[PDB]
């Protein structure tokens, strides 16, 4: 059984074969319905795990992601996720096969487009053979992902109380805010997509409110997330994979053999994080 | 058990919230007045719309959770006259009484209450509400109905959540809360619920023993309800098997067209024959395979009742022994075998055949 989202994904010909396929987790299950392959090509993120202390080296586990944009980029090119506001203008939907830019269709919930490419498509060959069914099974993979509630499952909870605020901690990073109210007008899948991704800053526990990090990775875009630190210069977000200047005016570090002194010394990764908010979480 | 003497019930399903209004100042013999009073609750929500302002008329008022200890537990309570007492909605026995004889406002009969004075004061809610599940939404915090007053006054299509802590009991409780409004409301609202059922439809069996604990007081209501599965399983498959104009057309469509044609063909339709059969309790029963409870069926005017089984003279087990008998020169397994074989070989079929003699009842 197999699960990945771009898995599901088909091609309407045999050229322009939907190849390079999904990491092979698409057989585990997620919650994310994205392979972190497609995470990759598509975002410029990858998912990962918090170990969390379940008060023990017992289990309990959080699901992350780091984002891998770089530092220098600004604007749309740091942008992250787009609205319906904007996906078209971050896309480019035209470069995308036709079910890509029908699935972007369904995300953003565009169903003019979505029902004029249908009744386009109804007479063509093509389209008589199955693949009306196949964008269907598609369309019920999602129901049934939004069949869990796209609002009481998510978020409207009979423990309603055990919100999420993405909200930022500090009072003066006044910028996000009213970003919470733009999260319950993102569509649901898109929110509990979030809910995965973003470590919160805090959690309120009967035990105890807690802490996890002192300041905020990013805060909550206008139209959709980006990597957006609260203030001052971007953080240095390394890359681990043309007539350019690439000037690196190193130190001169003639200190030799220093890996073979110092390499059972914690090799600190650098990976930016994703705290952001409070938690709340019954007992 | 039973409710130890000087306590009384009154049920309404209008005291879903709280009837403020009706409770007056109890006293003690010799006028001793005792504007002391505790009211028990099932959660502090429920104090969360109450107005100590409403209760002018008392001048001492406190009100808390009620939780059933152990060590007071008895048939007979402890009394103490020296504050009134009430409880409302109450789940669970109560251990303790107030001033003169103690009243409970409650929704539901629980089986605590079964022998207990009680008034019920009901009166005929016609409109039935609905479920619809189509696999738009009305989501609902599934709990706390004022969060979403005048919302299921103007939207009627409404979704269904718990989280898993929930005690079965508090689950029934909020449940039977919706039900009332439902009923009040105008317009019949679909029900839309994220549960897989199958313990909740043995609740359901427990509202209908609940249901019949209230007939034996109630208003004989043409209260709506069904079985959930073994009915609505077979019902799709029917509809199926027929044009399906509205996969959402209601159960009592079909009823009524049927029961069109009942007198003109003074007969039982198998649709109603395997309602009756394939519930699991108020049918054939395969709980216990008891087809024995057939519907003896009559209308207005007639000398004669249709039963499951043919006509019928009124008011008669069933069929007599003494009988114009399947005399067995009719039936002979001889006779029967003889036209099986000549049937047999006139279809020229191998296998698959049986046949039976007609049998007969009171009428022939
Ligand atoms: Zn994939």
């Amino acid at each position: 059984v197999n699960r990945c989202i771009f898995a599901s994904i088909v091609s309407f010909d045999a050229c322009i074969t939907y190849k390079s396929p999904c990491s092979p987790d698409a057989y585990h299950d997620d919650g994310w319905f994205i392979c972190n392959n497609h995470l990759i090509k598509r975002f410029k993120m990858s998912k990962m795990v918090l170990p969390i202390f379940d008060e023990d080296d017992n289990q309990f586990k959080m699901t992350i992601a780091r984002h891998l944009v770089g530092n220098k980029e600004r604007g749309i090119k740091r942008i992250l996720i787009p609205s319906a506001t904007n996906y078209q203008d971050v896309f480019n939907l035209n470069s995308m096969m036709q079910a890509e830019q029908l699935i972007f269709h369904l995300i953003y919930n565009n169903e003019n487009a979505v029902n004029t490419i249908c009744d386009n498509l109804k007479y063509t060959e093509g389209f008589t053979s199955n693949t009306q069914r196949v964008i269907h099974s598609v369309y019920a993979t999602t129901k049934s992902i939004l069949d869990t509630t796209n609002p009481n499952t998510f978020c409207s909870r009979v423990s309603r109380d055990e919100l999420r605020f993405f909200d930022v901690t500090n009072a003066r990073a006044l910028r996000g805010g009213a970003g919470d109210q733009l999260f319950n007008n993102y569509s649901g899948f898109l929110q509990n997509l979030i809910r995965r991704a973003v470590a919160p800053e805090y959690l309120q526990i009967d035990t105890e409110e807690l802490r996890f990090r002192n300041c905020a990775t990013c805060i909550i875009d206008e139209t959709g997330l980006v990597a957006s630190v609260p203030d001052g210069p971007e953080l240095y977000n390394p890359i681990r994979s043309r007539l350019q200047i690439r000037n690196v005016l190193k130190f001169e570090g003639d200190t030799r053999e220093l890996d073979r002194t110092l390499s059972g010394y914690e090799e600190y990764p650098t990976y930016v994080p994703l705290f952001l908010g409070y938690q709340i979480i019954n007992s | 058990m039973e409710c130890p003497f000087q306590i009384q019930v009154c049920i309404s399903d209008r005291f879903f919230a709280f009837p403020h209004n009706l409770v007056e100042p109890q006293s003690d013999v010799g006028n001793k007045l005792i504007e002391n009073l505790i009211v028990y609750v099932p959660t502090d929500d429920d104090r969360l719309y109450i107005d100590k302002k409403q209760f002018p008329k008392f001048n001492s008022v406190l009100v808390y959770r009620h939780e059933h200890d152990v060590n007071i537990d008895s048939r007979s309570p402890k009394k103490t006259a020296s504050a009134t007492i009430v409880y409302w909605n109450p789940l669970v026995p109560i251990t303790e009484i107030g001033a003169g004889e103690t009243r409970v406002f409650s929704v539901l009969l629980t089986n605590n209450l079964f022998y207990c004075n009680t008034m019920i004061v009901h009166h005929e809610n016609p409109k039935c509400p609905i479920e619809f599940t189509y696999p738009n939404l009305r989501p609902i915090a599934c709990e706390i109905p004022l969060s979403h007053f005048k919302e299921l006054v103007e939207s009627n299509d409404f979704l269904l959540c718990f989280n898993l802590e929930t005690s079965t009991m508090v689950k029934i409780l909020s449940l039977k809360r919706i039900f009332c409004i439902f009923q009040y409301r105008k317009q019949p609202a679909r029900y839309v619920i994220n549960l897989p059922h199958e313990e909740i439809d043995n609740l359901y069996n427990k509202l209908n023993w609940e249901r019949t604990r209230r007939l034996m007081k109630g208003d004989v209501p043409s209260n709506c309800a069904t079985v959930n599965r073994s009915s609505l399983k077979y019902i799709k498959q029917a509809q199926s098997l027929l044009g399906i104009p509205d996969y959402s057309q209601t159960v009592v469509d079909f009823v009524k067209m049927f029961q069109k044609i009942i007198f003109p063909y003074q007969l039982v339709p198998n649709v109603i024959i395997k309602l009756n059969n394939f519930d699991q309790m108020v049918s054939s029963a395969p709980n216990k395979a008891e087809p024995y409870k057939k519907i003896r069926l009559f209308c207005k005017n007639d000398s004669i009742a249709i039963s499951s089984s043919g006509i019928v003279p009124i008011n008669m087990p069933d069929f007599s022994p003494p009988n114009t008998f399947d005399y067995s020169d009719y039936a002979n397994r001889t006779n029967i075998n003889f036209v099986t074989q000549r049937v047999l070989t006139d279809g020229g079929f191998s296998s698959g055949i049986t046949v039976t003699p007609v049998k007969y009842n009171y009428y022939l």
